[PDB]
RNA sequence: CAUCCGGUCGAUCCUGCCGGAGCGCGACGCUCUCCCCAAGGACGAAGCCAUGCAUGCCCGCUCACCCGGGACGCGGCGGACGGCUCAGGACAACGGUUGCACCCCCCGCGGCGGUCCCUGCUAGCCGGACACCGCUGGCAACCCGGCGCCAAGACGUGCGCGCACGGGCGCGCGCCCCGCGGGCGAGCAGCGUGACGCAGCGACGGCCCGCCCGGGCUUCCGGGGCAUCACCCGGUCGGCGCGGUCGCGGCGCGCCGAGGGCCCGACGCCUGGCGGAGAAUCAGGGUUCGACUCCGGAGAGCGGGCCUGCGAGACGGCCCGCAC
RNA sequence: GACCGCAGCAGGACUCCGGGGUCAGCAGCCUCUAGCGCGGGAGCGAACGCGGCUCAGGGAAGUCGGCAAGCCGGCUCCGUAACCUCGGGAAAAGGAGUGGCUCUGACGGCGCCGGGUCAGAACUGGAACGGACGCGGGGAUCCCGACUGUUUACUAGAAAC
């Protein structure tokens, strides 16, 4: 046991695994609002996550935005690249512009770089992470896309 | 400009001593060029005690105007222990001095740290300006 | 002058931020009251004038056994496994999530009882029922906890194992 | 602020002292003189206690008065019109109370 | 609110600037017959300041003088708003747009109001006591020492519904999800039941909840120049556990990873940088200025630290270093 | 230990073998084995000398000149400029720690047995730790010679060769 501390989902009481082998609930699969279906990977998954969008104690309140995954190299977190056009007024022309949003990728969905994801606003969960991934729309094996 | 007949006290600061500034005049360190009222003897470096007017030069530490000139100063603190005739043997942590004209006016408005009674009795302006006489 | 402002920190790019205002009282932090365990609850006036209780030294707490539904005050004998700092274990500081040995005497009667598991009934005889504190004594002024039950116990027994 | 020390010294130019037990000789200014108290109790529970109402219902009119007319009336020559200088009785139960 | 004209030549046609010509906003000169309105120590001196004045009001309690007026005192409420300036600050402020299921709030307004035992309590009703003041004072000043008298809606106690009751602590939905609520786009609230703690406030009983206003953070977009700044950061980027806070979060601390940002210009440097609503000029598209009038920010010589507070890291509060 | 220098002269003489502890060390310091008590002894504790110590306050004012002495030094981690033939400079300059205990971690062969190094933490001791020992003071320039080398045995080690 190399983990300094045990990890327990807060919603389920520890004396449920010990006995009552017959029934009860040992995992809390809360369903997110805004017409997004809690995935079965969360329903049957073994992950804990305090900041998981579905099982964990987090609420998706505020806006919901979509972006491509610039990076998946932190622990259960991704950076979503947002590509948009900003219109400069004097020149009747737009500028391609980019902003990077840090989001929490819960272990339920699987994300590889280059995939569309939906990120929903959450209570600040880190210095930079104020958004939690709700959905992943996987793209092909391999441009500027405004989502 | 010294007021009174001082009793002799042990002189701990010979020529070459770099005494610290005790005033806000702008000098940080003062080098002792020479001692006033000194008829020396052969080979004896001129030596000075607390309350004794000395001629000093200000080193590269000091403000530019103060530098490059022989200026009058009084030693207000000495590390060497000295015996007042009352029998007290007193010494201060550092050797420090105040830039003053021979008349008695001081270049800097403020004096820092304790100042010896010997300086303050001999020079009245020293007594008024200094926070503590010890 | 302890503060929880983000102005003092760097930007996400590592760029030094510039300071626009002086320290504010609303953005204030307080010296941590590591709660020593004896082998006094201070009152502090917070924002809004609300008074939060800070336990500095607290002897016992309302520990509980949920599966057997028996919950009694018990004495905190000793602190084991802080999980953040080993220094806190040997100074017997009280934080939430702090495993602790409560005296088995209030729960001694249940030893006669049976069917409430078997491992937890063995602890009743020893005088050492393991229990994690559930309340932040610095903020809530109380050290009420819960006896470790089931796998959490097995993990915290393996951690505490004599090796 | 600068405050003098608890231990007494030659420096103090003034000291203060409370005579407790004393010698037989009466002090020329202290033991002989007896200062009249300027005022009297106004709290009713104290006023009932002063007249020993507990020793022997709301007293109401047991209250005493300086009886010395009214303050600020000497120039008006209202000295003959002597109001009862009753200290106002406070803590007294009333029927309104 | 679509306009040109003078100047290189010996002449000419150009390019191209120079100069005029218009309109503001300030200085200077000279000159102003009267009235109406109106700006007015901002401009690399947020330099320094003599003096005067800018926050009082109130009567809960009233045995000096004067009458119903009380002075002084204690107590309350306010002094955090206002007035002032633009130094600092360039993913900051500021604007438009979100959220707080992560929150604090005086007043006022509307609800609601049960307060454990047990010892000792007085509940027609409790103490003892401080200031003013009486006396007796030191001190250059500033500042205040003792000893006694004695009030509060002040102070400390305090009886009072074991559906007693603050905080916090347990156990209390799921069978793939979503299709009802006290409710919600959202498993949120409330309660039951365990145990803890005795939180309120009661000496002219009122906690508490709401709404308001005012916060605190927060989401997205917009948010100066300089490459004679090309790589940058190292709580920096994430995880996890605690602590702290009104709460959230590297906010702090351990621990564990190795991220995070960038030629769509990161980072560094610089500014005679407060931002917006706006102002000037003015076919159109624009250019320039954003001191100041309203709004938001910031600051009270320069840094720190606090106390009182419902709210201030307050400076016509305090403490300390610095500079004068 | 008898050679060769006047001699049974702190002069000069080529090898072989080479334990322990502290240590990076065949260094310094102390020792096991082995050897062994040196042109004599006693007394005294003057000046002066020679070999060493320590010194208040100042800090090269001494002197032809910092001569001589002192300062610095081991290790570990940071932190290092001008210049430059890009190799250096550089141990630049400048800091901080260091003991004794009590324990943790890592690193192998693989029933089980090494290794002595590396970290990290308590806790302690007049405010102490390379505790003796060993063991750069540093920097800014000018001249000359590029350097490493060689040199007047017995007054010149240099810029000379």
């Amino acid at each position: 046991q190399h983990e300094r501390a045990y990890h327990k989902q807060s919603q389920i009481f520890q004396g449920r695994f010990l006995r009552k082998d017959n029934a009860r609930c040992l995992r809390f699969y809360k369903s997110i609002g805004m017409g997004y279906h809690t995935p079965i990977t969360a329903i049957n998954g073994t992950y804990i996550d305090k900041k998981c969008p579905f099982t964990g104690n987090v609420s998706i309140r505020g806006r919901i935005l979509r972006g491509v995954v610039h990076s998946a190299k932190m622990q259960r977190s991704i950076i979503v690249r947002r590509d948009y056009l900003h219109f400069v007024q004097k020149y009747k022309r737009y500028e391609r512009r980019h902003k990077h949003v840090a989001a929490h990728l819960s272990p339920c969905f699987r994300v590889k770089e280059g995939d569309i994801v939906t990120i929903g606003e959450c209570r600040p969960l880190s210095k930079t992470i104020r958004f939690n991934v709700i959905k992943v729309e996987p793209v092909s094996e391999a441009r500027f896309s405004p989502f | 400009g010294g007021i009174g007949n001082k009793f002799r006290i042990s002189c701990g600061l010979p020529v070459g001593a770099v005494i610290n500034c005790a005033d806000n005049s702008g000098a940080k360190s003062l080098n002792m060029i020479a001692v006033k009222n000194w008829k020396g003897h052969l080979n004896r470096f001129p030596k000075a005690s607390v309350g004794d007017m000395v001629l000093i030069t200000v080193g590269r530490d000091g403000k530019p105007e103060l530098r490059r000139k022989v200026t009058p100063a009084v030693v207000v603190r000495q590390r060497k222990v000295w015996r007042r005739k009352d029998g007290v043997w007193i010494y201060f942590q550092d050797n420090a001095g105040v830039i003053i004209n021979p008349k008695g006016e001081l270049k800097g408005s403020s004096i820092t740290g304790p100042v010896a009674k010997e300086a303050a009795d001999r020079w009245p302006k020293i007594s008024t300006t200094a926070e503590c006489v010890h | 002058g302890i503060t929880h402002d983000k102005m003092y920190k760097r930007s996400k790019t590592g760029a030094v931020q510039g300071k626009w205002h002086k320290k504010r009282k609303y953005n204030l932090g307080r010296q941590p009251a590591n709660t020593k365990l004896i082998v006094k609850i201070s009152t502090i006036r917070c924002r809004g004038g609300n008074i939060k209780r800070r336990a500095l030294r607290l002897s016992h707490g309302s520990f509980a056994w949920g599966s057997a539904d028996i919950s009694h005050k018990a004495r905190i004998l000793q602190v084991v496994y802080n999980s953040t700092s080993n220094e806190l274990v040997r100074t017997n500081t009280l934080v939430k999530g702090c495993v602790v040995q409560i005296d088995s005497a209030p729960f001694k009667s249940a030893l006669s009882n049976d069917t409430l598991d078997k491992e937890i009934l063995d602890q009743i005889r020893g005088d050492h029922i393991l229990a994690r504190i559930s309340s932040r004594p610095g903020q809530v002024g109380t050290a009420d906890g819960y006896i470790l039950e089931g796998p959490e116990l097995l993990f915290y027994q393996k951690k505490l194992a004599p090796k | 602020k600068s405050i003098r020390g608890c231990i007494v010294g030659p420096d103090l130019h003034a000291l203060s002292v409370v005579l407790v037990d004393a010698g037989d000789k009466t002090l020329p200014g202290l033991t002989d003189v007896v200062v009249p108290k300027r005022l009297v109790p106004k709290r009713a529970s104290k006023i009932r206690r002063l007249f020993g109402l507990p020793t022997t219902d709301p007293k109401d009119q047991m209250l005493v008065c300086e009886l010395i007319k009214e303050l600020g009336h000497e120039v008006t020559l209202k000295n003959g019109e002597k109001k009862l200088k009753y200290p106002k009785v406070q803590r007294v139960v009333t029927d309104e109370k």
